[PDB]
DNA sequence: TGCGAAATTCCATGACA
DNA sequence: ATTGTCATGGAATTTCGCA
DNA sequence: TGCGAAATTCCATGACA
DNA sequence: ATTGTCATGGAATTTCGCA
């Protein structure tokens, strides 16, 4: 634009250059005397060439690329060219991190039942024990009582063996897991659909999703532990033990033990709980449907100063899930096809498939 | 005295020998005497050792305060005894040749031999993988006398495998025949 | 104590036992008709085995323990006793994680000139290029310009080849490092020594000490990454590139890039600084001299909620570096012997050796 | 005229052939012109392959303006022309037989040929290991002119290195006996 | 109608690799 | 086509025992 | 002596494995 | 015998251009 400059040099005003300066030919270039200095203002067709070298330099940022490009030019609205050209580099867009939290968590109803949701689980590989190496870990959702199957592997057949031995004594109506190998596998799928279970699995490289299983293996692990201090890892014939210990265990904020929630009873344990024994089964049955409504149900935490909801049609991008050295920690960016609820949605890449993500692994892309 | 409680009363027994299934030859059975709810356990002999391995899968769930029993070598020996003893567990016993529980755990036992006769014929040799279907029958199965099924009395809860088609139990003229046939 | 418990059954006040309660024997034993309900007093020599019997159970916790004690005793003040229970138990002691947050960071006072302080480190494996698989990194502490020189291995030999190269050009004073073994050896303590260099060392399993590196090699890693999108791995001949841009971008916070705090003038690169065209080299190194003395600095930040600050006697406890599978997260109780900063300890274990710890590897001994 | 700035030329040269030192034989001198601040490299050869390899290490550090230099094969060559065009730098050189510099230049490129000399006698095949400290003890040495070594008018600092044994840096009478000997 | 202490509840911290 | 969880031990707050 | 917008400064977020 | 750091891009705040 030597159009636009021509008219400047002869004295008459151009909306976005102060009139209060005095801009003059030099060199053969148009420059103009500011505070900072005198800068060279260059024609609007060479600008997005400038900011492309300046960013290129270290493909730095909004400040760091301006602070370069204001060491010669000046122009209308430089921040503006900047901005466009860092939200058209691929290599930022990829590579840089994000520097917006995401919002609150949800705190899903406890199920309302026992045997309504199992989530499922696998803990390993541990030091083998007796040619094992895994625990399948199995927490009824709203009771957090939990059966424990030691694994040569985590496999569908393991699973299903297991799954056969715990679902003799009921069957949940949903088992929630994550999109591990041996929960996904169409065997798994025909396993569920032959017992009428229906297979919810968590958004993918997200295990806050199964945070009520995940919880119970640190408990498991923690217990493990303990009982092993000073003598080999033997665990194997601990996990009856620990079984056993775990849904026999008070939670403070309940005041209630798993085997509480589940039988409304104590069985013949150490320390059982006597205050029920004036009263029938039925009584007994009443006051525990009762104590299962009334327990302590926590509310999504404040969000974050500088949070981010997610909103349909905003370009968002997904986590690299395993990133390579060297390589890019994100996606090229999506879309935001349908908010599921504020932290689920799902998105379609430009490969076009849909995607049921977690917004812990997107970040809004920036720049618009 | 105090009600009757899920967990007061744990009646065990042996059934077989039967057919040898994923190399099992009996079942063990456990029967809680107030709610009626069937453990079984396949085990590959009616041993100390058997009821041991298969009772310690069990009492990780829940421990009764009691173990009734017939005079069976495997709960009459003093290893089984030591293994109660170390649980908390008292052990009672049927006097010999007489055979003594409760009209529930009575009834109970009636069905679960019933209703494995009725599930052998013509595969008995694949009775190890319907014990899972044999159980869930058997705990979801009414009650005349309480008005609830055993599932309903232990977890407090409607289950979500109602066993709403009460089955015939009683054999056909053509599994009579095929089970004769088998007996040759 | 069934002495204690005799003159309570008489009717007799004994301290700690409410007045208003009818104490009574029953079934040999003496009992309490309390509000929850009839508990067991148990003789104040049974105590201790009941407690540990409670805890036992699933090595439980303050509340846990004591909801199953109350389920059949009561005694007075037990929850004393449930902690005296709880602070000697070592396997709850070293596999129990901590509730309390360390105090807020110090900021250590920037180096007041170039050379004062190099901060050393490695990067790497990184995929092989041309034989070299990791980066000595080299930020000046008080410039942030950095040096990095491709080795094929994290050794002694490679770093002093290196730093035989770069202290050509200056010799710094300290030469701040983390505790890797091509740092700690006594062949580079001689090389060091040989030259008048004092070598410093981080805390043990500490990078933040080392932060000033650590930040850098984030820089680094994220322009290589960029450079090489959609291209091979081959980063060795882009080492020389990255260290000149990043030298020559801008802190936005400092308005500086590292380069102008070094000689306090841009030398042939793109969009130069030419600010100091008209000053003399004396009057520029003037000017050089004040920005370095003007420089931001932050500031501690607010404590958390439930933070912990160490005090000289205090049993404190590492925390394991490489903890193996089912193993605990901590050592044993360990006693503060000084105080260096209240970031910083010197602590002694059972052993009996001194260590200088940081307190993010350390949690206070629960229940003194 | 603006005054004189580091970074402004940098005046190269060759030292060489010298006794081989770890297999290098030359030593590419770079002088910048303002400071007087002084950076060595070894090469094999006085080439332009040699002279780029080198410069891209400094030029990693600090891009001059101007590069000086004589008209060595090295220097005058097409890649050493597209090497500079690529990176900005003007080539600026000396007319044949009479080369020229400036006062301080000459008199620090004096200084290295000299200091050299005297550190090769004794041990004339360990000069690749001694090139940090004679560059540091060069970098350090006062300028009776400008009142501040190279470094300080490079960095604006005092040294951790200050070099306040002025060296003689002429010959002893056992070090000319001795480099008389060497020339044999 | 209020005091000192014990009991209970709160809740940040951290780990489920 | 889904979603964080909860044991832990000091601190904060409430309740208890007595008057 | 004050308005609209541009420029600058602030600062939570996250990664140095 | 030592100790976190700082690029990043929206938001908050300040300054600029003009009157
Ligand atoms: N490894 C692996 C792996 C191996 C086989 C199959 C699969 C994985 C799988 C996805 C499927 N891949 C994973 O990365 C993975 C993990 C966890 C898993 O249970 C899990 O199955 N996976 C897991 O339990 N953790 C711990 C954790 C961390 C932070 C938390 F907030 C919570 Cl709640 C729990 C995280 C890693
Ligand atoms: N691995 C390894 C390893 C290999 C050889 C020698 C040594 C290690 C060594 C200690 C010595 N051991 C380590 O665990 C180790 C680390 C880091 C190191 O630089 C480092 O040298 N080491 C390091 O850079 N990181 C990244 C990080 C994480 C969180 C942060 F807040 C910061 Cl500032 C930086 C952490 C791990
Ligand atoms: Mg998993
Ligand atoms: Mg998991
Ligand atoms: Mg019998
Ligand atoms: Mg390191
Ligand atoms: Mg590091
Ligand atoms: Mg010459
Ligand atoms: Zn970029
Ligand atoms: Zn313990």
């Amino acid at each position: 634009l030597d159009a636009e400059l021509d008219q400047l040099l002869q004295g008459h005003y151009i909306k976005g250059y102060p009139k209060q300066y005095t801009y003059f030919l030099e060199d053969g270039k148009v420059k103009v005397s500011r505070p900072e200095g005198v800068k060279i203002i260059p024609p609007q067709s060479d600008r997005q060439k400038i900011v492309l070298q300046a960013h290129n330099l270290a493909h730095t940022g909004r400040e760091a690329t301006l602070l370069k490009i204001a060491n010669l030019y000046w122009w209308p609205n430089m921040r503006k060219d900047v901005v466009k050209q860092l939200g058209r580099c691929q290599q930022c867009l990829i590579t840089n991190a994000s520097n917006k939290a995401s919002g609150p968590i949800l705190r899903p109803d406890r199920p309302q039942k026992p045997f309504d949701k199992f989530f499922i689980d696998y803990i390993g590989p541990l030091p083998p024990s007796q040619g094992y190496l895994y625990v399948l870990v199995v927490v009824d959702g709203m009771t957090g009582f939990t059966w424990l199957y030691p694994t040569k592997a985590p496999s569908t057949s393991a699973t299903v063996k297991s799954l056969n031995v715990l679902t003799s004594i009921a069957i949940p109506k949903v088992i929630h897991s994550d999109q591990g190998a041996a929960f996904t596998s169409s065997t798994f799928a025909e396993w569920a659909k032959e017992r009428g279970i229906h297979l919810e699995f968590s958004t993918p490289y997200h295990p806050q999703s199964s945070g009520k299983v995940e919880r119970k293996n640190s408990d498991i692990k923690r217990l493990l532990t303990k009982l092993l201090v000073g003598r080999p890892t033997k665990w194997y014939d601990l996990l009856p033990v620990v079984q056993l210990a775990l849904n026999n265990t008070y939670s403070p904020v309940l005041k209630y033990t798993p085997h509480q929630l589940l039988f409304g009873i104590d069985s013949n344990t150490p320390f059982a709980n006597q205050d029920t024994l004036d009263l029938t089964r039925e009584e007994e049955l009443s006051l525990l449907q009762e104590i299962r409504t009334s327990l302590y149900h926590p509310s999504t935490p404040p969000a974050s100063s500088r949070s981010w909801s997610p909103v349909v049609g905003q370009l968002v991008q997904e986590r690299v899930a395993r990133p390579a050295s060297l390589r890019p920690r994100w996606h090229k960016p999506s879309t935001v096809l349908k908010v599921l609820n504020p932290r689920t949605v799902v998105i379609l890449d430009h490969l076009g498939n849909n995607r049921t993500v977690s917004i812990d692994n997107l970040k809004p892309t920036s720049h618009q | 005295d105090r009600p009757q409680k899920p967990f007061d009363k744990f009646f065990i027994d042996y059934i077989g020998p039967l057919p040898p299934s994923q190399g099992y030859l009996y079942v063990l059975v456990v029967v809680d005497g107030m709610t009626g709810f069937t453990w079984l356990y396949p085990t590959k002999a009616p041993s100390t050792s058997a009821t041991v391995k298969s009772l310690n899968v069990l009492t990780s769930i829940a421990i009764p305060k009691v173990i009734h029993s017939d005079q069976g070598a495997a709960f009459t020996s003093s290893t089984f005894a030591e293994w109660a003893k170390e649980r908390g567990i008292h052990l009672e016993f049927s006097t010999p040749y007489h055979p003594q529980s409760s009209g529930k755990v009575e009834r109970k036992n009636s069905d679960i031999k019933r209703l494995l006769t009725k599930l052998l014929v013509g595969r008995p040799t694949k009775w190890y993988d319907l014990l899972p279907v044999v159980q869930l029958a058997l705990n979801n199965t009414y009650s005349p006398v309480l008005k609830y099924t055993p599932h309903q009395l232990l977890f407090g809860i409607d289950s979500n495998t109602p066993f709403a088609n009460q089955d015939t139990l009683d054999l056909t003229r053509e599994e009579e025949l095929s089970l004769l046939q088998e007996i040759r």
